């Protein structure tokens, strides 16, 4: 009897799981069509490139500023796993004495 | 007592989609369901029980203010996976938490409340192990405590 | 990955149409939908961490770089139709698609992300779904996949 | 100018590419924190025991 | 930060473009070392063998302008000023007092370190209008080049 | 006793570096800043040992074989950092670990190789030695793991 109340719930839980699941992804596919032929009614002439010619200069900064966070993440790597390293033979070293 | 906000919260959307007409009430089914979707362990014969004192509350649905109460009353409750997992270390004639699936569904539906023929199938293929070769009934105990 | 030059012409075509004036900085609420022109649904979840990540910048305005931030992190994760197909047909209870508009619409206000009705009911004018009829989910999967 | 206007639309693509590597970055960051802090957990409590 | 003003980037694009008699924007090795040195802060010989082989990662050693923007990057955190390296020069005097003769000068720089062009030997000679006897200042030297 | 090839390369790096004329026959006393530079631990006496080596071997100039052989015979030289302190303590006067850089120059120079003030002077710089104060016996340390 008490594996029958398992069973319920993880029967009912895995329900209500898809559930969310399922409604978060009606919702979010629902939000996208509408966005979607809201841009196609949106359809004008054409564009202008002399907007993205000032947004270059921008994504030059932010490429710039990638390079130095992967620096620094590499960086904080490797003093990560010296720490590792010297935490893991101080302790096996402790524990087999 | 009183519950935590979030808790209120969640247990309204589970009473709003539970319910299928929308206004605001839940059969005996739909409470079982909700008690063994809401993530504790609701007991057949407590089942039984709440849907009892729905009864002695009357009119056979649930309102919000009750569906709260219910909710305290299961919160009240807990449930502990080790107990189950050596119930189900004992249940193994082996013991070693290996078994033979088909016997372990033709048992829950002799013994127990009988698995409904979709329950079974279902919890056979969910077992990913052929009902012949042995299966872990502990895997079962730790994919619940991860829940 | 590497992609072709005519969507790059599209997403600066989005980037201008986007834009009311010819100043840039598109408001942050249309943040989302800019990312919906691409044909890509970001939760709303991810949306609302995306605009806090944005509010470090703040001042509510949005940038060509910003963007294709906002299109690869959409792109770290890929979906597919079938799954919505299999989401839809799952919570009907017969499994065969057809549910009725009252339940879409009950769905659609037990949301944790609050969808207004009159959306829905422009939704379904745009399928051409039944209240009493219940509408097969192929009905709706035609333009789910169109998009 | 040709070559200036494919070199900027070579550049636009490449931005992606070094988000990627960023976000990849992260999730081993905080992987790594997490072994870092379970390692030292059950280190520290093997030691007192 | 120091985030670059339009003008230098369109400018270094310019020079990269002008170098470049192709103008498909392929960087070779040579080309490598021309626009490191163009962008005019100090490369180091070993990071050019390290950025050399962060191009063959890519592979056959050719690339374009997103190779530019990881060398400036990665250089926009070295920071130097030519009065250090002027004050810094005095080590290489013995005496300390700044004049010394050009002949010395050319025997470190042909010895000492990554080993130097006979042809870089002789344009320095010319360029610094310095006589070997005469025991000039390297400082007078440094300022032109402070100029840049 | 020979070493690999990166070595030599080095030691004649450090060759062409303090030849500033390129003969390849250096005088004794640059030939002792050679020693000191390459990594070697030389005592004074050590020093004019090799000098009085030289010397027998004649005309006070230095060549690569014989650079080579008295490589070959220095390496086997190790110093521990823990000797030197102890050193440092029973030069200081208290035996607390704590000596002034001033005492510490009056009791380094005035016996022992007669060292002259602007290196004292070079001793204070570059290790942020204290001249009134006692000095830090671990500034001591890391100028030594330095070398």
């Amino acid at each position: 009897v008490i594996i029958q109340k398992r069973v319920r719930g993880w029967l009912a839980r895995t329900h209500y799981k898809r559930t969310m699941k399922a409604i978060v992804y009606l919702q979010c596919c629902f939000r996208r069509m509408m966005a979607k032929r809201e841009l196609k009614k949106l359809k004008i002439e054409a564009r202008s490139v002399e907007r993205y010619k000032k947004l270059h200069i921008g994504m030059e900064n932010k490429i710039m500023q990638l390079q130095r966070k992967v620096d620094e993440q590499n960086k904080d790597y490797k003093c990560l796993m010296e720490k590792l390293t010297n935490l893991e033979g101080v302790y096996n070293s402790e524990t087999e004495k | 007592d009183q519950l935590t906000e979030e808790q209120i919260a969640e247990f309204k959307e589970a009473f709003s989609l539970f319910d299928k007409d929308g206004d605001g009430t839940i059969t005996t089914k739909q409470l079982g369901t909700v008690m063994r979707s809401l993530g504790q362990n609701p007991t057949e014969a407590e089942l039984q029980d709440m849907i009892n004192e729905v009864d002695a509350d009357g009119n056979g649905t649930i309102d919000f203010p009750q569906f709260l109460t219910m909710m305290a009353r299961k919160m009240k409750d807990t449930d502990s996976e080790e107990e189950i997992r050596e119930a189900f270390r004992v249940f193994d004639k082996d013991g070693n938490g290996y078994i033979s699936a088909a016997q372990l569904r033709h048992v829950m539906t002799n013994l127990g409340e009988k698995l409904t023929d979709e329950e079974v199938d279902e919890m056979i293929r969910e077992a990913d192990i052929d009902g012949d070769g042995q299966v872990n009934y502990e895997q079962f105990v730790q994919m619940m405590t991860a829940k």
